[PDB]
């Protein structure tokens, strides 16, 4: 029924323009009463709202991107944007589109995921994935943990699964921490110790800004 | 002027 | 315009229990007699979902203890019984007049009963060490609360620096914690040392949970 998707640069210089794209789907950006709005939220901070786009074209922004912001749809496509010049590291945010329908009821019903923005001057450097294996240890137990090591690669973010989404259980995944404008991150997965080694375990990474994506098999020491 | 419809009155 | 003011900030609350969160306005958000704010949760890495509209109403699927009150300025969402999946922040919005505005966000963590880490220890991959780096990793899994302290030792020195640290968000199904540090080093310095350990410290259990392997 409906989707929402967010598309944009992963990474900017600062003092460029910055243009986001929502792609409504499956539904109409002009039936009536909807207005179609943008919301960004800086990492570990609130939602703060940047603009709306009413079905039929009336736009409104939030002073302080008022000067700085334009919002232009594209009926045709059924696609609506934002840009955002002269960014800064206050930009760094994730963006987000979501749904109105502002005659009946006022509130954000449906959402995109949302990309996420860094502005920076780094590169953007992809993954090393590294299987952690136990360092020589069975017979620990019923249970054994495995991980991933996800080391060194820019922008955020990364995703990882395990055996491509089956298991879904046992699994930690860490947030990304940083080591002066790079990025290390890592996951486990706890398995009772018959599947492993008996069975395969693998993780499975995806840098996307850097359409990197790697499986690792964790093997045996 | 506040409330819903307020974006399109127009 | 008007600003959305949330309190508390963030608070504690254990399971069964009720958490009350309450947003107020500078002016009213009021109009055709309807109060136009609405509540969202935001669990990690989600979009908020609405969960109140229109001050009272609940939206399908939100639980039954959920509860939107108040009116003109003075707004109360109370979850009662608390439970796993609250864990969250919470937000109210207006949207009765432009700009629409949020509140700051209440972040629920939520109590249960300790519980100790499951620690594991992994030595380098041989990948890395080909790439002469080494990372020696600990995982701190499934405890609560989440204040913990790891200790690095290697051959008994405690490797002060060359580490890093991220913990997860609390688990909406078991309400623990879970962490993860990475000694690094460098292959050489790797190479010239036998142990490796580290040393949770934590509630649970008084005496330090050392692992530690054969380099």
């Amino acid at each position: 029924q409906v989707k929402l998707q967010e598309s944009g640069p992963a990474v900017i210089k600062p003092s460029q323009s910055l243009s986001l794209t929502c792609i409504v789907s499956g539904f109409s950006i002009t039936r009536t009463n909807y207005c179609w709005h943008w919301i960004r939220q800086a990492p570990g901070k609130g939602l703060e709202w940047m603009g709306r786009i009413c079905y039929e074209g009336s736009i409104y922004y939030s002073p302080s991107i008022k000067s700085r912001s334009t919002i232009s749809r594209d009926t045709s496509l059924n696609k609506f944007f934002i840009q955002l010049i002269s960014v800064t590291n206050e930009d760094t945010a994730m963006y987000y589109c979501s749904r109105e329908n502002h005659m009946y009821e006022t509130y954000f019903d449906v959402w995109g995921q949302g990309t996420t923005v860094t502005v920076s001057s780094a590169k953007t450097t992809p993954p090393s994935v590294y299987p952690l294996a136990p360092g020589s240890a069975a017979q620990t137990n019923s249970m054994v943990t495995l991980g991933c090591l996800v080391k060194g690669y820019f922008p955020e973010p990364v995703t990882v699964t395990w055996n491509s989404g089956s298991l879904s259980s046992g699994v930690h995944t860490f947030p990304a921490v940083l080591q002066s404008d790079l990025y290390t991150l890592s996951s486990s997965v706890t398995v009772p110790s018959s599947p492993r080694p008996s069975e395969t375990v693998t993780c499975n990474v995806a840098h996307p800004a850097s359409s990197t994506k790697v499986d690792k098999k964790i093997v045996p020491r | 002027h506040i409330g819903p419809g307020r974006a399109f009155y127009t | 315009d008007i600003v959305m003011t949330q309190s508390p900030a963030s608070l504690v609350v254990s399971l069964g229990q009720r958490a009350t969160i309450s947003c107020r306005a500078s002016e009213s958000v009021d109009s055709y007699g309807k109060s136009f704010m609405h509540w969202y949760q935001q669990k990690p890495g989600q979009p908020p979902k609405v969960l109140i509209y229109i001050a009272s109403n609940l939206e399908s699927g939100v639980p039954a203890r959920f509860s939107g009150s108040g009116s003109r300025t003075d707004f109360t969402l109370t979850i009662d019984p608390v439970e796993a999946d609250d864990a969250a922040t919470y937000y109210c919005q207006q949207n009765n007049e432009d700009p629409p505005t949020f509140g700051a966000g209440t972040k629920l963590e939520m109590r249960r009963a300790d519980a100790a880490p499951t620690v594991s220890i992994f030595p380098p991959s041989s990948e890395q060490l080909t790439s002469g780096g080494a990372s020696v990793v600990c995982f701190l899994n499934n405890f609560y609360p989440k204040d913990i302290n790891v200790k690095w030792k290697i051959d008994g020195s405690e490797r002060q620096n060359g580490v890093l640290n991220s913990w997860t968000d609390q688990d909406s199904k078991d309400s623990t914690y879970s962490m993860s540090s990475t000694l690094t080093l460098t292959k050489d310095e790797y190479e010239r040392h036998n142990s490796y350990t580290c040393e949770a410290t934590h509630k649970t259990s008084t005496s330090p949970i050392v692992k530690s392997f054969n380099r």
